Order: C-alpha cells, then structure tokens, then sequence
C-alpha cells in the first residue's frame, strides 16, 4: 500500500539550508502527482509545490519562490523539496501528498494521503 | 478474396495503426492511471484514438485511386515512428523532424540495425503487402460519397460522444497531461509535418537581411598595445553534467584534468536545448533561451559575426555534422569540416574507421603562423558521445571500464554495460580536451591562451523508459539538459573565472565570449558569463 | 489563522468556502486530526471518498462550496480545510468543531 513517510527534518539557522525525502513504498509507481503542503504551528494548511516527476513541470505558492527548488530521483522512488534561506516564518510541519484514481464519472486528482511529518524549525 | 469495399480497409487500418502503433501511448496511460481504477477513462480514450486514427484516414483517403499508396504511405510511416518512439522512447515535433532532416547517411546508418528492420517487415511492410494485394471496386460517386461522411460523422462521433460523457476528466487530461498527446503515432508525425511546412512557408517569404544586435560593440583594445589572446572553445556532443567526476562520480571519467592546473568546473549549466540542432545557434545568439526562436537563429546576428567584424579572425574546425547554421555569414574558406579523411589526417585507427577528434589539431600551427598578432578564436566540434553507437566514440587506449556494449541495440544491453561504453566515450572526450590544452599551453609564451567547453545537451540512459536526446524543450528529463562546463586559462592572463558553484546556463557563452577580447555591447552585458 | 465558525456539535452543520476560481471538479476537503496527518473525505465537491457511511455529503451552490454532517458526531471534532483549484493549490482558513 501507500506508506509515503517523510525525513530531512531536524534545527537549521536562518540562511541555512534542507533537503527532505518522501515517496516510500511502490504506491502508485512515483512518477506523476506528489505534492508538499506545510503547515505552521497552529495555523491552517498552506500549499507550498507541486512536483510532476515525469514531464518536469513544476509550480510554486509564491511566498515560497524563488527559493525552493524540487528534485526528483525515479530511480529510487523518492522527491526532494530543496531549501535555501530560510526566513522565520519557514518554520512548520511539512507533508507529501500524491494524487491519482477516479473510479467512473467522479475525477479526483486530489492531495489525499500524506505522512507523519517532519517538524521544520529555524531559529 | 472477394471485392472489400474501401471503407472496411480503412476501417482495418485505422484498428492495426490505433493496435499496434500506439504501444508506449498506451502503455502511457495504463501506468499512469490504473486499468483497475481508471476503466471508463481508458475505454474512452481508447475509442476517441481509435475515431480520431478514422478521421485521419477517412480525410486523407477521400479519392479512389490514391487510396492504396495513401494507406500503403500511412502504415510505413507509423511503423517507422512507432519502432522509434517504443524502443528510444522519443516523441515527434517541429525540433524532432527538423533533426531528422538535416541528417548524413554515416549518422543514420547506426540507428539502422537487424531488429529494426525485422519490426517495419512485419508492421509497415508486410501489411503493405496485404493492404496492396487484395482487390477493391469503388462504386458510383454518389453512393462513395455517402458512405465517407457516414464514416465522417461515425468519427466525429466517437471523438466528441466519449469527450462530452467525460468532460471533467478530459478537461483535465488535456490541460495537465498535455505531453502523452505527442506520443501517438501516427497523427503527431502529421501535424508536426504540418507544422514543419508551416514554418518552411514563414520561413521562405522571410527577408534575407541581418538584425543586428551589436551594432555599439567596441573592443576595448586592440591586439597592438597588448598580447593578443588565443581562445579555443571546445563545442561538445553529448555529455552529462552529473558524469563528470568534478561533480561526483563513483568512477574517475576525468583524470587528465585534474592534473591540469587552473582547470575550473561548473556544477550547474543547462543547455539551450536537448537537441545539437536546437543548441548549437541558441549558444552563440544575442537573445537568451527565453526569446532565441530556431526559426530566425541563422537571420539573427550571432556572437561570431561581431567578433569577425571587430578585426578577430575565426576558425570552425567541424568534425560531428555542420555548423548548424551558425557559420554561415563568414567566409566559406574558414569553415573546414573534419569528417572524411580528404582534412583529417588522423584516421583508420579503429576498425570502424572513424574520424576521431584529436587529428582536428594537426595544423593549428599553420594557421596560428597565418595569423601572427591578431586574435584568433579556434573553435572546435567535438564528436562527443553521439549515439546509439556510443562505443564506436573512442580508441582501443582508452578502453578501461569493461564490459562494454558492442550492440546496436540499448534495450539490450544492460545498464551498467552502456555507462562503461559511455564513461569511455568521456574518457576520450577528456583526452581531447586535454591534449587542447597542452597545445594551448605551448603557445604560453606569445599568446593570452584560454579554453572554454561546453556540451550542447545531455542524454537519457534508461530512466523513465527514455534512452536517447531529442526530447521537447518544454518537458525534457533533466539528464538531457544538464551539461558539463570547464574553463582553463593561464595563470598569467588575468583571467578570473566564477565561482564553480555558479549557477549558469547556455545564455553564459556569448558575454563570456565578448568579455575573453574586452567587448562591451549592452545587448548582452547585463547577463552572468563564465569569467568576471 | 484557525477559526471555530460551527462550534455547535450535536447537529447538522455547514461551513463556507469562497472559491475564486471556480474549478468545480477540483475541491475537496480534509479531516486532520489535531495531531495526525489530514484525511480526504469527500472530494470532487460532489462524491465520497471510502471511509464514511454518508455522514459527509457536500455539495455546491452557485461559486460557494459547502460541506454537510447529517449524523451526530461522537467521534470528528477535527479541523476541515476547502481545497480551491489543483495547479496550483490554495487551502482555505480552516474550521473547528467543539
Ligand atoms: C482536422 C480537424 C481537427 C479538429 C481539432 C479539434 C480541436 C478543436 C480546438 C478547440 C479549441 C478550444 C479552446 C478552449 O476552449 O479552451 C481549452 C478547453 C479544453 C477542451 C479541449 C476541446 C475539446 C476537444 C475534444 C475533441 C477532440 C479531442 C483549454 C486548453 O486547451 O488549454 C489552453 C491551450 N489551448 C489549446 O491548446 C488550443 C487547442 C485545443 C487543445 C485540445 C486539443 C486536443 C487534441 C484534438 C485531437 C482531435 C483529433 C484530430 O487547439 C488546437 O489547436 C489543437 C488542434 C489539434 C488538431 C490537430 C490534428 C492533427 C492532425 C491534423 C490533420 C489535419 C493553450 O496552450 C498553449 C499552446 O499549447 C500547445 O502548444 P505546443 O505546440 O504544445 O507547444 C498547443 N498545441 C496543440 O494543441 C497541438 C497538439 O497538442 C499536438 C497534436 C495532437 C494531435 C492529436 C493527438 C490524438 C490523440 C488524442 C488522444 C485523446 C497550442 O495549440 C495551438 O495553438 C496549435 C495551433 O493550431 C497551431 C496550428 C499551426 C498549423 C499546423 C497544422 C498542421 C495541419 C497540416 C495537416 C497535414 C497552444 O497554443 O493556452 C492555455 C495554456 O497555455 C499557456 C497559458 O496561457 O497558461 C501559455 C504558455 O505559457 C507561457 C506563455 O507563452 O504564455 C510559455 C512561456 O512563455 C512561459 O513563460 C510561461 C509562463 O510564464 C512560465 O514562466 O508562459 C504555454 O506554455 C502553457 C504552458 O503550459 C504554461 O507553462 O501555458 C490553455 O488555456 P487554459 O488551460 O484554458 O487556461
Ligand atoms: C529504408 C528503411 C526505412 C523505411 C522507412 C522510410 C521512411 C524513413 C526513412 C528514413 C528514416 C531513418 C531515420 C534517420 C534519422 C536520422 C537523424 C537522427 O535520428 O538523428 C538526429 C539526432 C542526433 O542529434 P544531433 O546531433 O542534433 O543530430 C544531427 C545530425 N544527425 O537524434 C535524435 O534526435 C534521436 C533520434 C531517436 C530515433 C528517431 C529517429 C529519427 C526519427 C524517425 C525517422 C524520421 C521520421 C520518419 C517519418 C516521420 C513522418 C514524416
């Protein structure tokens, strides 16, 4: 089944830099879908990429441009969110969440599962 | 063997080609949505392919008497585009076509191979044959008529019916799945030729003149009050920027550069294009990667003009296919191809008995001594790592990483058999590169000498299904993009290259170029070039 | 920024979200637990995900999505987030129940 688990959280300065995995387990293959959605403590969700490993198109939340950039190794089923200068407000719970299946007459193409998350703090 | 009608034949044809030409289409589609999942999404897209493989057929063979050699036409030409968009995993556009017609039989003759013409004979040719073979009355043009709209609106309908009962799901199809519309074969070889015609039309009632660009360029001094400066910039085939051992590789590929004092590699270029066709004009143009149009690249000025106008000399020392339009303006007596032995005087080493690229340096001297104080700018071709023959690229000496794949064939090889060929193809690639630099360093003593190399697009080797360039700009895998860059230059020239984890692409060689002679032109000054 | 808009419980509930661009057959909500990693129920703005026996329903009206609990609620009291549009992706404010 799906089991996309996250890592690559840990403290980092302000300036600094991460690289997080996800994609574990064969799921739905890899390629195609597989979101990151960040969530700041108490605060609601905020989408933050979107990568389609594949076609290599990719899109951004603007308050997180620019400075992000996502990798994408297919060969070992697993995508990697880039960060570099990281601000305060960086700070949050990040998670992976892919998209696929739509039955008959219903679509979907939707973040649907996600992992534990990986705590982000920047201090 | 009694009378078929013709529209049962092209109804048959146009199941063989939606059957058996459209396999990584399909394979396409029931990896990316399951066929367990997704079954009323494939069953419509399987009958909207097969209506629209209807239309296409019913449209082009409206005649009687054409139908035959239209059909025979048809079927050749999916079976020749399936073959190589299964095995190769490549798509057909504007770039691709224009690839392909601006090819010399040497190239086309390793892709030729035994299972390719096993797979036409049984796919384009021997349906040909059942297609030509068999008899067909045209009845009166009233009831022919009626019976091709019949066939129209049939069509039309099964296009449009699925679409309409599916319109979420369509629309997002064809609004984030854009690309597996270029992997079905035959339609997209039809409109990328449509296209292609197009753009020859626009291409043909274009003016013949020059847009400058440079028209303010001045050399800020000239080769009287100082040494005059000698660069020798490698253009290079086929490379990967992550294959390199700079820029982490398991294996050594690059041992005589390390050796090499002031050698400098840059971890992040990205080329132009992923085809030589595409790059080669997109690196020495005035217009970034953004704006740089193939359509207009020869009528545009390019980098080499300018500097041929300034009072810098130039040579083109080819030796992979053409100057792909780029050494166009300038006088043929400076573009000396190194193909056939009648130039190069290094050959027959091999039992392939190709050229390689160290003989484009026996004679350098001649030129250099034709040119005693004025600038000069050597440019050189590389052979590079062209394919699918990646083995034939290299000497006996430098076959070091064994097995290697002697087939003519990448789906049969093994992985790690293609990397080994491949590494080697790099490792004469070095030897080249290095043996340019030593002849650079042996004219230390009266000339400003520099190296700039660069590879016009990466490769696929495997991953994702994908095993050769050629891919779209618009959604290439990155291994077809990223490219390996090294400057080299004395210690003495004051040169001052950036730092090796800049991040640069192929819009960095024309300002670095310019800034080598101290050139200045404000089209282009406000961009990152290789050196400070 | 988290909003309790329902904090009713015990009843049928409704909760709002503007959807700027309109993208019907691309709204969806989501059920996260105040510790655990969100779910999916209900997606499409229209259909049901497995995992529920028709306590969320959803619907929409006009440009304006909403969401509908028929059944009580003895276990929920979790956080819902509208989803608007899939390239790219905004989530809304959010909603608490209590
Ligand atoms: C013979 C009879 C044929 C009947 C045809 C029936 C179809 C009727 C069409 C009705 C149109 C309604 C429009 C609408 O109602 O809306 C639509 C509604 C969607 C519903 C679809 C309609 C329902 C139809 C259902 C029935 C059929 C299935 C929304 C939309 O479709 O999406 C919109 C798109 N609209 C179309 O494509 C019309 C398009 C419709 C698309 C759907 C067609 C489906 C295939 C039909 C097959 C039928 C069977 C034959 O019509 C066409 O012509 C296609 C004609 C195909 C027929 C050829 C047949 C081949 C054989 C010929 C034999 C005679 C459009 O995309 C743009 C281009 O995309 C491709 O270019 P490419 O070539 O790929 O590069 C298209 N290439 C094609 O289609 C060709 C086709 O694929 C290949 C062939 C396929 C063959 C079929 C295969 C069969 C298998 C089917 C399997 C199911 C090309 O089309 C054109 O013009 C082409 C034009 O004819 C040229 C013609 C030249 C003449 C040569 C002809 C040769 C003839 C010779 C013959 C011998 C189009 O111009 O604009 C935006 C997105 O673009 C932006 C944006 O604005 O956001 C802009 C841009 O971004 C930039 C910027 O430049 O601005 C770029 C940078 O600068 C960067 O900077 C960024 C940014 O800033 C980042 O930094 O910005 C871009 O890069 C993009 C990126 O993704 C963003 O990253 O984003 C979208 O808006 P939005 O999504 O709504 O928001
Ligand atoms: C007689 C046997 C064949 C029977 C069928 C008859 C119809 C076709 C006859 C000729 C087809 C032979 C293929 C020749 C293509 C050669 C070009 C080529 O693949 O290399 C281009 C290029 C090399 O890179 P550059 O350095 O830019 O190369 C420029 C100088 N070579 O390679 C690629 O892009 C990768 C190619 C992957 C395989 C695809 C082969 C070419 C495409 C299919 C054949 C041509 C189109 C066929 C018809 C299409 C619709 C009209």
């Amino acid at each position: 089944e799906v089991q996309l688990v996250e890592s690559g959280g840990g403290l980092v300065q302000p300036g600094g830099s991460l690289r997080l995995s996800c994609a574990a387990s064969g799921f739905n293959v890899y390629y195609s879908s597989i979101h990151w959605v960040r969530q700041a403590p108490g605060k609601g969700l905020e989408w933050v990429a979107s990568i389609y490993s594949s076609y290599s198109s990719t899109s951004y939340a603007d308050s997180v441009k620019g400075r992000f950039t996502i990798s994408a190794d297919t060969s070992k089923n697993t995508a990697y969110l880039q960060m570099n200068s990281l601000r305060a407000e960086d700070t949050a719970v990040y998670y992976c969440a892919s998209g696929n299946f739509s039955s008959w007459w219903s679509h979907g193409w939707y973040a649907l599962y996600w992992g534990q998350g990986t705590l982000v703090t920047v201090s | 063997r009694r009378s078929v009608s013709p529209f049962v034949l092209v109804a048959s044809v146009a199941v063989f080609l939606t059957a058996t030409a459209n396999l990584t289409f399909f394979d396409k589609i029931s990896q990316t949505y399951p066929i367990a999942d997704n079954l009323g999404f494939v069953l419509t897209i399987a009958v909207v392919l097969f209506g629209a493989m209807l239309l296409i057929t019913t449209l082009l063979s409206s005649y009687r008497y054409v139908l035959k050699p239209v059909l025979i036409l048809l079927l050749i030409m999916g079976a020749v585009t399936s073959y190589f968009t299964d095995t190769y995993g490549t798509v057909y556009d504007t770039t691709m076509l224009q690839n392909a017609l601006q090819t010399d039989q040497a190239e086309t003759k390793d892709l030729l191979n035994a299972a390719f013409i096993m797979r036409i004979i049984g796919l384009g040719v021997l349906p040909s044959l059942l297609v030509a073979f068999v008899k067909v009355d045209y009845p009166t043009w009233g009831k022919g008529l009626m019976r091709r709209l019949g066939l129209i609106v049939a069509s039309l309908a099964l296009i449009l019916l699925p679409v309409v009962a599916f319109s979420s799901h369509y629309a997002s199809f064809f609004r984030v799945h854009k690309p597996l519309r270029s992997y079905v074969n035959p339609i997209m070889p039809i409109y990328s030729v449509g296209k292609l015609a197009s753009i020859e039309y626009k291409k043909a009632s274009a003016p013949k003149d020059t847009i400058y660009h440079a028209k303010d360029a001045v050399q800020a001094t000239k080769p009287d009050m100082r040494k005059p400066r000698l660069v020798v910039f490698v253009v290079g085939e086929t490379a990967r920027a992550d294959h390199v051992s700079f820029n982490g590789y398991e294996r050594d590929t690059f041992p005589q550069l390390a050796k090499i004092d002031g050698v400098t590699n840059f971890s992040n270029v990205t080329s132009c294009g992923t085809s030589t066709a595409y790059s080669v004009p997109c690196m020495f143009s005035y217009l970034g990667a953004d704006e740089y149009d193939v359509d207009t690249a020869k009528y545009q000025e390019n980098v080499l003009d300018t500097l041929d106008r300034l009072g810098v000399s130039i040579l083109w020392r080819d030796n992979n296919s053409d100057s792909k339009g780029v050494m166009d303006k300038l006088p043929k007596a400076q573009f000396a191809d190194y193909k056939s032995a009648t130039n190069n005087a290094i050959c027959n080493t091999n039992p392939y008995n190709e050229c390689r690229d160290v003989g484009m340096l026996v004679g350098l001297d001649d030129f250099v001594a034709a040119n005693n104080g004025k600038d000069m700018l050597i440019m050189l071709h590389q052979m590079g790592n062209h394919g699918p023959a990646y083995f034939k690229r290299y000497d006996e000496k430098f076959a070091k990483f064994t097995p290697v794949c002697e087939g003519n064939e990448l789906a049969k090889c093994e992985h790690q058999s293609l990397i080994n060929a491949y590494d080697n193809a790099l490792l004469a690639t070095d030897d080249f590169i290095a043996q340019s630099i030593q002849w650079l360093q042996t004219h230390s003593n009266a000339y400003d000498v520099s190296m700039l190399y660069v590879s016009d697009h990466g490769e696929s080797l495997g991953e994702n299904g994908v095993y050769l360039h050629g891919m779209p700009n618009a959604f290439a895998p990155k291994e077809q993009r990223s490219v390996p860059a090294f400057f080299w230059t004395d210690k003495q020239t004051g040169i001052t290259p950036m730092a090796t984890d800049t991040v640069l692409t192929h819009d960095a060689i024309t300002p670095t170029l310019l800034k080598l002679f101290d050139v200045t032109a404000d089209k282009v000054k406000d961009r990152t070039a290789f050196i400070r | 920024s988290p909003s309790s808009l329902s904090a009713s419980v015990g009843d049928r509930v409704t909760i709002t979200c503007r959807a700027s661009q309109s993208v019907s057959s691309a709204v969806a909500w989501y059920q996260q637990k105040p510790g655990k990693a969100p779910k999916l129920l209900i997606y499409s703005a229209s259909s049901l995900y497995s995992g529920v026996p028709s306590r969320f329903s959803g619907s929409r009206s006009g440009t304006d999505f909403t969401l509908t609990i028929s059944s009580l609620q003895p276990e929920d009291f979790a956080t819902y987030y509208c989803q608007q549009s899939y390239w790219p992706i905004t989530f809304g404010q959010g909603t608490k129940v209590e």
